[PDB]
């Protein structure tokens, strides 16, 4: 019993340890693509926002912010899910509506790449800042 | 009681977890190399839409400033401006005159040469990085050729051909095997600079 | 037993279950259009099993390989024996696979259902409770 | 190839042969020191005819008169019964008609109801004549032999002719 | 009937399901109590109230409802109690919103 505990914690840490620091270089790292934000977001109780968004972002910044899906992809390595499904196809988006029974697919719930889903898009930017505040509560505690 | 699947999990998970070494995934595709999905090389039967060829020129200007950054070596005949799928490449052997690498801009545009010019400052920064990591006589020969002024990519063993970095009208043999020639280049360049990374 | 199902490619009860094979959750009801969930835990998913349809019995869980399961009872005289020929199952009494663990599971990794049950505040819905101190919901 | 279950009760006076007779059937075995039942025994054995297993889920009861009010309790859906009689014994013959008698009566219509005329290995003490047996079954619609524990004496043949009465 | 589940305890009705043979099931929420195996898992009728504990004797409790709203309930516990000992078994009050609880030093509440 005690061994074996050991055994496991030891694995347990010494792996997270590992790829820790590469997963705080995932975000600490803008060396290959700018305008990285290293665990702080302005979105907390917050569901809509224009900081940099359409502001300080000047179209490309607008596309570059939607690849986060592929950090959700780099966290993919040790396999396992995550709140708002993280696949990365570069730089394009649109959200989907529900999922028990469906026949087919939601993704017209709000339009990300265009602003003219913006009555759905005031709904829909919800379901990504709930991925990235249980993200954050866990680095916290 | 207890202990087999969570052997299975630390296993598992530290054996997975290691495998984070490299940044835009490439897989080939019909007579295109496919840059994290986005087709890059419209064929000769049928062009590719512009939107997947710009957002592919996006994606390859965020690559290389990548690894460029990673091995150290850096652009001196060139100033990046990415602007998405619409980016530009201030090359200052051109004193940034027509940086626009997104393609389409007017019917008559077809014979148009702001592409032409950024590909050309591209494949001389292409020799520039060879010689940056030849320097180091890393993992690596030089199987890769490329006449940038014309616009060329070449490869070197079997079939020793070059194909050009302009399509003059249709994207046909040139163009299209130059890219993926290119992608090749670029696919063992990110191995031996993933390689320099790490080390 | 007026019944006995087996996971086995035999139809007779050849011993080919690892440990985790004999040690699975299960849930069932005596009433709500007669319905079984099973865990099966040298697989790690959940089989269905419906008293109304044992042929048509479409299991909830997925599985990586190949999930399409023929579960056509035979009778040898004693027992209704169902062969639950899954296609392609892909296990037996020993190891002829590199790894088959933590990675190949229906999205949700996890140690075995130590605990499943439905619920239905609103739509049913149900709860998967593995070893690991973790739970998993689906609807 | 099927199989058709039916429960079977023996009834009789006590010592008649009713857990020797049974067995015998069940076990192949006898003992000359058999104890007397104390309530009632379940047992068990098949039987093949016409590619049917035919098996017997076997109240064996205790005969002495004290249990007489459980009786109805273990023949209540029984599609089949054995009463046993003594050869030796013209009584246990009396009391054996008596059961048949509650059986009619009290039983499920269906039930088919043999006769045992056990003990017949000793049938130079006979009190009880064949034929007499005999009328008395086919007056009744009843299955007789006169079978012998001892010996195993028509002991597979009356649960045999029982199971080619009953509905399979 | 009732004269404990009246003196201080709450009451509540049993919630069966329709047929759920029909449904596909997709992985909808993930969760966990503590790193700890589950002592043992409870879910109350009233609201599916989502009783759970570590095995360290550390209760985790979750409001089903609160999740098919505010849908932030994964991320941290709605109710815990201090047991001070090993929980060796849970069950629910049949009828009530009170829950019994049994621990390693044969001490229960
Ligand atoms: N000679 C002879 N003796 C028998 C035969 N069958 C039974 N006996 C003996 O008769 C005695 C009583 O037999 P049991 O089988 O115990 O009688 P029972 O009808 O079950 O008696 P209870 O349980 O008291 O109702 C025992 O000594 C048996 O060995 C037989 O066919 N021939
Ligand atoms: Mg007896």
């Amino acid at each position: 019993t005690a061994k074996r505990e050991l055994f496991l914690k030891t694995n347990a840490q010494l792996t997270i340890r590992c790829r820790q620091l590469l997963s705080e270089l995932s975000y600490i790292y803008p060396i290959d693509l700018n305008e990285h934000k290293d665990y702080f977001v302005c979105g907390v109780k917050l569901p809509n926002s224009e900081d940099f968004q359409a502001k300080d972002d000047g179209s490309i910044a607008v596309a570059l912010g939607y690849t986060a899906h592929l950090v959700s992809m780099i966290s993919f390595f040790l396999q396992v899910p995550l709140r708002y499904p993280i696949i990365h196809k570069g730089s394009r988006s649109t959200i989907k509506d529900n999922i028990n029974d469906k026949l087919t697919e939601k993704e017209r719930e709000f339009p990300l790449y265009p602003k003219g889903g913006e009555k759905l898009q005031f709904d829909y930017g919800v379901y990504l800042l709930n991925k990235n505040i249980a993200q954050l509560r866990y680095q916290h505690g | 009681e207890n202990q087999m699947r969570y052997a299975q999990t630390q296993l598992d998970k530290l054996k997975k977890t290691n495998v984070f070494n490299a940044t835009f995934h490439i897989w080939h595709s019909g007579q295109f190399g496919t840059i994290n999905n986005f087709r890059l090389g419209r064929l000769p039967s049928v062009p590719v839409e512009w939107n997947e060829i710009n957002a592919a020129w996006g994606q390859t200007v965020l690559l290389l400033h990548a690894l460029a950054n990673k091995m150290g070596l850096k652009f001196q005949r060139y100033r990046l401006v990415p602007y998405g799928n619409h980016s530009y490449l201030e090359s200052l052997t051109d004193k940034s005159k027509e940086l626009p690498l997104y393609c389409s801009g007017g019917l008559r545009f077809f014979w148009d040469n702001k592409f032409d010019h950024a590909m050309v400052a591209f494949l001389d920064c292409v020799q520039q990085f060879k010689e940056e990591v030849e320097k180091g006589e890393t993992r690596f020969c030089l199987p890769y050729r490329m006449d940038v002024e014309k616009g060329k990519i070449e490869d070197t063993g079997g079939s020793g051909g070059s194909y050009s970095i302009k399509t003059q009208f249709n994207s046909e043999e040139q163009w299209t095997k130059a890219l993926k020639f290119m992608l090749t280049n670029l696919k063992w360049g990110l191995a031996w600079v993933s390689s320099q990374f790490y080390n | 037993r007026r019944f006995t199902l087996w996971a086995s490619s035999a139809p007779p009860l050849s011993e080919l279950q690892p440990s985790p094979h004999s040690v699975h959750g299960i849930y069932c009801s005596p009433a709500d259009g007669n319905p079984i969930l099973l865990t099966a835990g040298s697989d790690m998913k959940i089989r269905f099993w419906d008293l109304a349809y044992p042929e048509r019995s479409y299991v909830v869980a997925g599985s990586t390989s190949s999930p399409s399961v023929s579960y056509y009872r035979k009778i040898i005289e004693g027992t209704e024996v169902v062969q639950e020929i899954q296609n392609k199952q892909k296990v037996g009494p020993s190891d002829d696979t590199p790894r088959r663990g933590p990675e190949s599971l229906p999205v949700g990794h996890h140690d075995i259902i130590t605990d499943v049950a439905t619920f239905q505040t609103t739509q049913g819905f149900i709860v998967t409770a593995s070893r690991d101190g973790i739970v998993k919901v689906w609807k | 190839n099927k199989i058709s279950q039916f429960k079977l009760v023996l009834l009789g006076e006590s010592a008649v042969g009713k857990s020797s007779l049974v067995l015998r059937f069940v076990k192949g075995q006898f003992h000359e020191f058999q104890e007397s039942t104390i309530g009632a025994a379940f047992l068990t054995q098949t039987v093949s005819l016409d590619d049917t297993t035919v098996k017997f889920e076997i109240w064996d009861t205790a005969g002495l008169e004290r249990y007489h009010s459980l009786a109805p309790m273990y023949y209540r859906g029984a599609q089949a019964a054995i009463v046993v009689y003594d050869i030796t014994n013209e009584e246990s013959f009396a009391r054996a008609k008596n059961w048949v008698k509650e059986l009619q009566r009290q039983a499920s219509p269906n039930i088919v109801i043999a006769l045992s005329g056990n003990k017949a290995d000793l049938a130079n003490k006979r009190a009880v004549d064949f034929q007499e047996a005999q009328s008395y079954a086919d007056d009744n619609s009843l299955l007789f032999m006169e079978t012998s524990a001892k010996t195993s004496m028509n002991v597979n043949e009356i649960f045999m002719a029982i199971a080619k009465k009953l509905p399979k | 009937r009732i004269a404990k589940q009246m003196m201080e305890n709450a009451e509540w009705e049993s919630k069966p399901p329709p047929p759920g043979w029909r449904p596909k099931g997709l992985l909808v929420a993930h969760l966990h109590e503590h790193k700890s195996a589950v002592n043992r898992i409870r879910v109350s009728d009233e609201h599916s109230l989502f009783a759970t504990c570590s095995n360290d004797g550390t209760v985790k409790i979750w409001n089903s409802q609160k999740m098919e709203g505010k849908t932030t309930t994964t991320r941290s516990i709605l109710t815990y109690s201090r047991i001070g000992g090993r929980v060796k078994t849970l069950t629910f009050c049949q009828g009530s919103h009170y829950l019994a609880i049994a621990s390693d030093n044969g001490a229960v509440q």
